[PDB]
């Protein structure tokens, strides 16, 4: 997730490309499975708290998921957020 | 107050081991003779001989019984390196209570070449398995799935647990998530071995019996095995009968996925070691509801433990063999 | 009381209705099968039918079904249409008992 | 025609495709759709092999041991319309145990050729990975040795062919 | 649009019973049957049903289906009643 945020999204409009159409088609697949992920996703508390596991020997903590924290960004402050109300000016 | 006297039965040669009924009044023998015989204890308080028959021709040993439930057989263990089953046939209907009955062969155990440990019975939930086991350490489960032949005995399982097996114990599941656990305790005739009790678990991902976990700590012969009855809890306790007294207690820690793949997260905690025998014991056995104890040994002493409240067992009734029972203590309901 | 035979009445009548009460029915099915196995011991009719639908079993209902189809081969035909024709004729237990009850009726039919 | 009926039956849009295909294509497409008892009757009649709807029994059984309940359910459907009619115990709603008596009662009342279906049926399951059920290992023990061997140098399994000729 | 329903069917399982679990499942929102999404509701059913195992019970799924089939209608009679008599109660 951050890699297509950072590494992706925030260099993919740095970037130069051969023509316009490969920013949208970049992100109409970026929107295209972020919104397939929520779909999948859904919220549960089960997954907010640190389940301890046993693996190899260690007791190691449940991470917290990857949406919780993404949708945590979204409605503090999110640079993806701020590039997808630029796309939408721009539309 | 009770009529105690100083010979018993009639086997004029060493008498081995007998056994009952669950439902009662019906008992067996074991003994030397080469006959074993059937006893029926009536209701006015007399149990005459109801029958006498041949078996085995190289020393019978154990003899096990089984509910009427599910057939009425008996298989005993003997010497002669072979088993065989009996069962008690009766013929005409029900018009004068039963009409006459007679001891028959349906099947003979097969798959037995060495010296027979135990070829007891297993518990139900998911079938009415038979063990049948030797001095080799591989142990067979047969099935029967014809209801109407005797004779037959599917092989579903085959398990090789090393070493030279002698006692198995089983645990049957508490509810429709759990599964049956196997206790094996080893006699390889040599206390320099380390390792003696095995444990054995229903695997749903594999659908056979992988070793669950091992117990390093009793390298002595082990000679009989005891697991408590279920009484709808997780953990368990074990009687291990060797050359002392041993009382373990099995609880669980991690019975989930990922955190106990294959093998299952269970602690083992010497809850009783006593040794005030001051010999060794032989066979060890629990109460029906899984609150007496009594044993044996070779010095010709029998010692019977209650529970307490502590989960400890201490000496209520000894009894001497060869000489007379000293004491007296009843304490009544 | 699963070692113990009940050979009496109101006590077993009364163990029943506290095990129904308390919603467990495995000992219940335990005992029923070994009543069923009884009856069939003496080839009964009713009483194996009604303790076949206390139980909700099935390899004894199969067992008893291939014995009624081998006495009514040993005989020819089947008089004892009436006798199983109490309980049933609408609940459905099985496929092969739906059609032992509808070939009994197509007797008269 | 039969076939060709059965497969519009369920789906009645491949009317054509079903009568220009051949009988190797009408039993496959029978083994996709869950009918081994017509695939193998089909099979019987052309007087072909049973080595296709083996190979989808092999593939059912295996998706039964891999999955949970869920695959259970969903099997059952297509596993009761193989006339599971045996002689066994009570209480036995298993989709494992269903197949394993399948199975069983096929070998009874169809023996194999010279054993090829069994080395078959060893290759499908060593493609997936799963230890051979203990009931069949007896049997294959009874019944052969070396073939056994021959094949365990396909997986690379060492202690067991060190064991076996042990 | 009253439209009669039907009374208590299905002898195998309890209607009582089926009743219980719907009103604990599904909750009042703005009609007075228990009712919320009826097609999560009847997969929930049909996955109730189906857990049920059954080895001489396959030919019972058609009956299992039909019944179904039956507490839907009769559902949708219910709302359909219910969403009239509530409107003439309103005027």
């Amino acid at each position: 997730l951050q890699f297509l945020r950072d590494t992706v999204f925030l260099r993919y409009r740095t970037r130069a490309y051969r023509r316009a159409a490969e920013k949208w088609e970049v992100a109409e697949a970026v929107l295209d499975v972020f919104y397939k992920l929520l779909k999948d996703y859904e919220p549960q508390p089960e997954d907010f708290v640190d389940q301890y596991v046993e693996l190899q020997g260690e007791e190691r903590v449940a991470f917290k998921p990857p949406g919780f924290s993404l949708m945590h960004h979204l409605l503090n402050e999110s640079p993806m957020l701020e590039l997808c109300l630029s796309l939408m000016e721009e539309g | 107050m009770f009529v105690a006297r100083s010979i018993a039965a009639d086997h004029k040669d060493l008498i081995h081991d007998v056994s009952f009924d669950f439902h009662g009044r019906r008992m067996a023998t074991c003994s030397s003779d080469q006959s074993v015989k059937v006893w029926d204890k009536s209701e006015n308080g007399n149990w005459h001989c109801t029958a006498s028959w041949k078996t085995h021709s190289g020393s019978v040993w154990r003899v096990t019984w089984a509910h009427p439930e599910f057939g009425q057989v008996l298989a005993s263990c003997s010497f002669d390196r072979t088993a065989a089953v009996w069962e008690e046939i009766v013929g005409e209907s029900n018009d004068k209570l039963r009409g006459q009955s007679h001891w028959v062969k349906r099947t003979t155990l097969v798959d037995s070449r060495t010296s027979v440990t135990d070829v007891k019975f297993a518990p139900k939930h998911m079938g009415l398995m038979l063990a049948t086991c030797s001095a080799d350490g591989v142990v067979r489960i047969y099935e029967a799935p014809d209801v109407m032949n005797l004779s037959q005995w599917s092989l579903q399982h085959e398990i090789s647990c090393k070493l030279s097996c002698s006692c198995i114990s089983w645990n049957p599941s508490s509810s429709r998530a759990h599964s049956p656990m196997i206790a094996v305790g080893s006699d390889d005739s040599s206390p320099n071995i380390m390792g003696k009790v095995q444990i054995y678990e229903y695997n749903e991902n594999t659908r056979k019996y992988a070793k669950a976990e091992t117990l390093m700590s009793v390298s002595d012969p082990v000679h009989d095995i005891a697991f408590a009855p279920n009484l709808g809890r997780s953990f368990h306790i074990l009687a291990v009968a060797t050359k002392d007294v041993r009382i373990f207690t099995m609880k669980p820690l991690r019975k989930e996925l990922s955190s106990s793949g294959g093998v299952t997260k269970f602690e083992i905690h010497t809850v009783a070691q006593f040794d005030n025998h001051n010999s060794q014991v032989w066979r060890v056995s629990w109460n029906i509801t899984g609150t007496v104890l009594a044993s044996s040994g070779d010095d010709g002493t029998v010692r019977l433990w209650k529970a307490n409240y502590m989960d400890n067992w201490k000496c209520i009734g000894v009894l001497k063999g060869d000489g007379n029972p000293v004491g007296n203590s009843y304490q009544g309901f | 009381m699963e070692r113990i035979p009940l050979s009496t009445e109101k006590k077993a009548l009364k163990a029943l209705r506290i095990c129904e009460q308390r919603q467990m029915t495995e000992q219940v099915r335990s005992i029923c099968k070994t009543m069923a196995m009884q009856s069939l011991c003496n080839r009964r009719l009713g009483s194996a039918l009604s303790w076949s639908i206390r139980a909700k079993d099935a390899a004894f209902a199969t067992l008893i079904s291939d014995r009624f189809l081998k006495e009514y081969c040993e005989r020819g035909n089947f008089t004892d249409l009436d006798l199983i024709d109490n309980l049933g004729s609408a609940m459905l237990l099985s496929d092969r008992l739906t059609f032992l009850g509808k070939y009994r009726e197509f007797h008269r039919m | 025609a039969q076939t060709r009926l059965t497969l519009a039956k369920h789906n009645p849009s491949t009317a054509a495709i079903a009568g220009s295909s051949a009988a190797e294509e009408m039993v496959a497409l029978l083994v996709q759709a869950g009918l081994f008892d017509t695939a193998i009757s089909l099979c019987q009649t052309f007087k072909l092999g049973l080595t296709s709807i083996f190979e989808g029994l092999a593939c059912k059984c295996i998706r039964l041991q891999q999955g949970g309940e869920a695959a259970q359910a969903e099997a059952w459907e297509w596993l009761a319309a193989n006339q599971l009619a045996t002689v066994i115990t009570t209480k036995e709603s298993s989709a494992t145990d269903e197949a394993w008596r399948l199975m069983i009662s096929y070998l009874d009342k169809y023996e194999s050729k010279n054993t090829l279906y069994h080395h078959c049926i060893i290759n499908k399951l060593l493609s997936h990975g799963v230890p051979l059920p203990n009931w069949l290992i007896n049997r294959y023990k009874a019944m052969d040795a070396a073939e056994l061997l021959r094949l365990y140098l396909k997986y690379d399994l060492l202690e067991e062919a060190a064991e076996l000729v042990l | 649009s009253n439209e009669i329903p039907e009374p208590l069917q299905l002898d195998f399982f309890d209607r009582s019973q089926i009743e219980q679990v719907i009103a604990n499942c599904e909750h009042k929102n703005r009609r007075g049957q228990t009712v919320c999404n009826v097609k999560l509701l009847h997969r929930v059913l049909v996955a109730e049903v189906n857990a049920l195992q059954g080895m001489a019970a396959i030919g019972q799924r058609p009956l299992l289906m039909e019944e179904i089939n039956t507490i839907l209608q009769y559902v949708v009679e219910r709302n359909k009643l219910l969403q009239c008599l509530h409107a003439k109660r309103h005027a």
